[PDB]
RNA sequence: GAAGGCGGCUCUCUGGUCUGUAACUGACGCUGAGGCUCGAAAGCGUGGGGAGCAAACAGGAUUAGAUACCCUGGUAGUCCACGCCGUAAACGAUGAGUGCUAAGUGUUGGAGGGUUUCCGCCCUUCAGUGCUGCAGCAAACGCAUUAAGCACUCCGCCUGGGGAGUACGACCGCAAGGUUGAAACUCAAAGGAAUUGACGGGGGCCCGCACAAGCGGUGGAGCAUGUGGUUUAAUUCGAAGCAACG
């Protein structure tokens, strides 16, 4: 229950931001995101949706008992400032980021364009 | 700009895998070859230095990434 | 309009109280530029609040424009396929006006037999918390919380 | 690399090209019908395989409808080996070869020279690869030592548009269909480039009670007036989006 520190995991994309809160090890500690807190339509791609998300899983990982964090940022969208200024906030210090957004090096066909 | 090549000014050449000390200043962050407007090699220098580097990196000498 | 904003004419003070939400005020229920009919509604109506209060009439009204004034707005903006709504920090001006409107609209909306007791009941619902006035106050700033996700546009 | 096309890495085998060299053969060359070979992707046959993507297809939506665009799934297929197919906006929409004809600039692979501690810089030169541009060419756009200039050799191809790349025949192909390839009849145009306008669910700049912000109305009732229909012996004639209808 009671750790020290773990890391935040924000799979920020074009429809939703997911916020998870793990340890270094990875067994999970806390999640949440836009549809969790209550958004629907466009709002749960919205900076304000990634905040209101990083408050509440930063809330119950505080209940939980840490004090930092590190971030592992991946995926397009703009929830990542508001949502690491909230972590700032809420109370978590921000260890260091890095982002792991995945090359494919060329590995997949991705699917077509929506038009023809 | 007229920029110099590391290995015309040092007179080095057949470029070994092995010399992390003079592939690795080559490299940006994350393992990514610079490219040559940004270093000033020659064609024939840079493309041996691309093969000596990914030789390196399948013999762990240098990362893939990071 | 497209050449930029207007200055407005200032506002004259009211003659007994010496205020400018007064003589606004008359000039908001005032119908068809009656003058001297808006402000005796207006000053039998503070008569009754100096009756059944002994604050300051003014001080009350007062008291319910800082109760009613709303601090966002929404404003409408249409993406393509779907409108929609962006809260929008109120200019301290539009506070006002939109405040002295929805107590006059529904003041007049009440349905008791004359505009001085309209106003009066009005007024101190509202510097009381109790008013529609308060509710539409109370829906704006709800729904501009709850669109509260457009805070970039 | 002749083209199609070819980007991780190493090895096996192998092809063409460039530079000098001026030893050697001594016009042996170029083009090249007809033939032979290669030949994007789709597609066909046999057998494997199949992660993702994805025709067909399903469902949800949208729509007047939507046999589509959007979404979620998803089969052949995409992949490997062999054998077929032999088509493309297979395009530099420019056949191959040779020579001559201002210059400028970058760049790839070299060579030579004059310097430079080497590096490097400079000058010359070959083979390519881009941009600007003189002459000239061009209907114009544009091209211009990588010609669409001046010339010569050879091959292929065109003789208005459509019918029609159809029919008949022949050849090829497992098949799909490919190669060759007309006529009847029909039009007095079809077309290229550029110009002026207009238009744009194209861009940029600006303005207007144009929207926004607001106030008050019309549309609902009754009446007045005008208009349309309709009735009328006649219901005089004119006016018809903005710009006709107190
Ligand atoms: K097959
Ligand atoms: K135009
Ligand atoms: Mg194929
Ligand atoms: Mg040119
Ligand atoms: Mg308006
Ligand atoms: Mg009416
Ligand atoms: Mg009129």
């Amino acid at each position: 229950k009671n750790i020290e520190s773990g890391v935040a995991h924000i799979h920020s994309t074009f429809n939703n931001t997911i916020v998870m809160i793990t340890d270094t090890h990875g067994n999970a500690l806390a999640w949440s995101s836009a549809g969790s807190l209550g958004f629907k339509g466009s709002k749960k791609s919205t900076p304000f949706a990634a905040q209101m998300a990083a408050e509440a899983a930063t809330k119950v990982a505080m209940e939980h008992g840490l004090k930092t964090v590190d971030v592992t940022v991946k995926g397009p969208g703009s929830g990542r400032e508001a949502a690491i200024r909230s972590l700032q906030a809420t109370g978590l210090e921000v260890t260091a980021i890095r982002d792991v957004t995945p090359v494919p090096h060329n590995g997949c066909r991705p699917p077509k364009r929506r038009r023809v | 700009r007229r920029k110099v090549d590391y290995i015309a000014a040092n007179h080095i050449e057949y470029i070994d895998y092995k010399d992390t000390e003079l592939l690795k200043r080559f490299i940006s962050e994350r393992g990514k070859i610079l490219p040559r407007r940004v270093t000033g090699t020659g064609a024939k220098n840079q493309r041996k230095l691309t093969i000596a580097i990914k030789r390196a990196r399948i013999m762990g000498l240098l990362p893939f990434v990071s | 309009p497209r050449k930029g904003p207007v200055a407005k004419r200032d506002v004259l003070p009211d003659p007994i109280y010496n205020s400018k939400l007064v003589t606004r005020l008359i000039n908001r229920v005032m119908v068809d530029g009656k003058r001297g009919i808006a402000a005796n509604i207006i000053y039998n109506s503070f008569d009754i609040i100096k009756e059944s209060t002994g604050n300051d009439p003014l001080e009350v009204f007062e008291q319910a424009m800082k109760n009613v004034m709303p601090v966002l707005e929404v404003k409408a903006r249409r993406v393509g396929g779907s409108n929609y709504q962006v809260p929008v920090e109120v200019r301290p001006e539009r506070r006002t006006t939109l405040g002295l409107r929805w107590v006059v609209n529904y003041a007049r909306l009440r349905g008791e037999h004359t505009m001085e007791e309209r106003l009066a009941k009005e007024i101190m619902d509202a510097a009381n918390n109790t008013g529609a006035s308060v509710k539409k106050r109370e829906d704006t700033h709800k729904m501009a919380d709850a669109n509260r996700a457009f805070a970039h546009y």
